[PDB]
RNA sequence: UUAAUUGGAUUCAACGCCGGGAACCUCACCGGGGGCGACGGCAGGAUGAAGGCCAGGCUGAAGGUCUUGCCGGACGCGCCGAG
């Protein structure tokens, strides 16, 4: 069925496709690069390495070292 | 290297009815178009079409951060309010289907300073 | 000041230059846009000659 | 209208029936001042007693009622002064035409003076 | 040919008085009346925070309102129908009459 | 018209569509069984309405 | 940190607490645009006060204001008290 593939309604050809290995990786990379080129909000979030889907960042998502006073 | 959105060129997208175009956008945009445009978006679209006709040689500034980018808007420059100022946005073909507000950030990037008094248990 | 003129009135004959609204009675006067009858209150898109 | 317009003389009875018959009609009638407002009233026949005082210069907004007098019945009299014309019926200002429509118990004298004006000059 | 009567009140004693009056009216005439059936009580419970501000330990009030109900069936006879039609209920009792 | 610059919009949902009928506050409104009262006002008028604290 | 990231509460007895799960409203914060002075009196006002509008500019959008002229008739924040 057309609803079971991992890339339906392709952005370029408009068909329903299924990708594996390297082609899948480069397709995802191309999607993120397209977002970055137009300077969209999600593109900036991808660039800065920050959460993209609207999470809060004050408490969790901490990855670093403690800063002293 | 040409631009195609679902296998269609930009010219083909230009000569499409609004209902026909909605079948290519994602679900959210299709629902938003199916429910019609708000009056403010109607005024903005009228201004855009007037500018395309060769009239209205002035900057286009708007508050409508929730307007969906359409193929007939490609090539113009629009100033979207971000809370305190209008920032210029140059519409590219790959912007079709996105809200205007996605290109006008509202918050300034954070650069942290030295932690103050009370930031740790021992500093209080 | 005073704005009551442009109606051709002579020694014994009174006739108005600006017509009245057909929706209303006489006495009401339209503007002098020349492109159309502004009508003052209702408006008409007639392209007055 | 205006003193610099010789229509006829100044009969005393005209003033008697045009001034001293509106105070007794002010409390039992309606009043509409203003030349522009009364112009629509006289053109449509809304007014009943047109008392035109001679205080309006030039003969620009006054050159409408005499040219229109022959078009309707327009029972009209003339007033010598304007300062107390508003006091007789209206407010403490200078009035030019106080139109009273359907006044109470002010019929006999008004009708007599109207007939006098009809047989005087029209 | 039967009438159904529904009673509801927040005071139990008044409900009993009205029911007893109807029962006596039915007794003083030859007419069969199905006894007053007690229906389940309505309880309205509302729980609210006590303090106006938000400081201190949290404590709660539990307010409750109770509504009692009764059901009576009686056959439509005009000699007894007028008598129950002329009885006067207290202001805190609701009565409804219908013919089935 | 200048009076149009003071009238509010007629909202039908949201926190701005309900006010206490006794004090006019927005926010903590008790909507149970058609009551329109703040949690503050309900405590001091509950006995008058017939409520009691049985337990 | 920011244009603002509204404010109260700091041991038990502050920190899923202010019934606080805020897209608009709530809202108190930030950028911008409009509106409001019963009642006394002062300039002023039918030779018309105060107020309102078809179209088109300014504008995010707006008879808000301006251009263009049509409206209606007794009060009057341009001024001082007071509210
Ligand atoms: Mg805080
Ligand atoms: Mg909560
Ligand atoms: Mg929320
Ligand atoms: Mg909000
Ligand atoms: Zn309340």
């Amino acid at each position: 069925p057309r609803w079971a593939v991992n890339r339906p309604k392709d952005y370029e050809t408009g068909r329903d496709l299924h990708l594996i290995t390297a082609k899948l990786d480069m397709a995802i990379r191309e999607d993120i690069m397209r977002l970055r080129r137009i300077r969209a909000y999600r593109g900036i979030r991808h660039e800065l390495g920050l959460p993209v889907r609207g999470q809060r960042t004050r408490s969790n998502f901490r990855r670093g070292q403690t800063v002293g006073v | 290297k040409e631009f195609r959105y679902r296998g269609y060129t930009l010219e083909q997208l230009m000569n499409m009815s609004l209902e026909e175009l909605a079948k290519l956008l994602p679900a959210r945009q299709r629902r938003s178009l199916k429910r019609g445009l708000t009056p403010e978006q109607k005024k903005l679209l009228r201004k855009i079409r007037l500018a395309k006709k060769g009239k209205y040689n002035k900057p286009i500034r708007t508050h409508c951060r929730d307007m969906i980018v359409l193929p007939e808007m490609v090539g113009l420059t629009i100033y979207v309010h971000n809370g305190k100022e209008f920032v210029p946005v140059e519409i590219k073909p790959e912007m079709i289907g996105h809200y205007l507000g996605e290109f006008a950030p509202t918050r300034k990037r954070v650069q942290h300073g030295a932690p103050g008094i009370g930031a740790t248990r021992s500093s209080m | 000041g005073q704005k009551w003129k442009l109606y051709i009135v002579k020694d014994g004959k009174v006739i108005r230059k600006n017509k009245f609204c057909p929706r209303c009675g006489p006495g009401v006067f339209m503007a002098d846009h020349g492109d159309r009858w502004a009508c003052g209150r209702c408006g008409y898109t007639e392209w007055k000659k | 209208a205006k003193p610099s317009y010789v229509k006829f003389e100044v009969p005393k009875e005209l003033a008697e029936k045009a001034l001293q018959a509106v105070e007794i009609a002010r409390d039992t009638g309606k009043i509409r001042k203003g030349t522009n407002e009364t112009t629509k009233a006289v053109e449509r026949g809304q007014a009943k007693l047109v008392i035109i005082a001679e205080d309006v210069d030039p003969e620009e907004i006054v050159a409408h009622l005499p040219p229109l007098c022959e078009e309707k019945e327009i029972p009209y009299i003339y007033v010598p002064s304007k300062k107390e014309l508003g006091a007789a019926a209206g407010i403490e200002v200078a009035a030019a035409s106080v139109a009273i429509i359907e006044p109470g118990k002010a019929r006999d004298l008004v009708e007599e003076i109207a007939m006098k004006v009809r047989e005087l000059m029209k | 040919q039967k009438a159904r009567i529904k009673l509801a009140s927040t005071n139990v004693r008044s409900l009993e008085e009205v029911a007893n009056q109807i029962k006596q009216i039915a007794e003083r005439t030859g007419v069969r009346m199905s006894g007053p059936i007690p229906l389940p009580t309505k309880r309205i419970r509302i729980v609210t925070r006590k303090s106006p501000d938000g400081e201190g330990s949290a404590t709660f009030d539990r307010w409750e309102l109770r509504i009692h109900k009764r059901l009576i069936d009686i056959e439509a006879d005009e000699r007894a129908m007028r008598q129950i039609m002329r009885i006067r209920v207290p202001e805190d009792v609701t009565i409804e009459i219908e013919l089935i | 018209a200048k009076a149009d610059y003071n009238k509010r919009k007629p909202r039908k949902f949201g926190k701005g569509a309900r006010r206490c009928i006794r004090c006019g506050q927005y926010g903590p409104i008790i909507r149970i069984h058609g009551l329109m009262l703040c949690r503050h006002c309900f405590r001091e008028v509950a006995p008058k309405l017939g409520f009691r604290k049985y337990e």
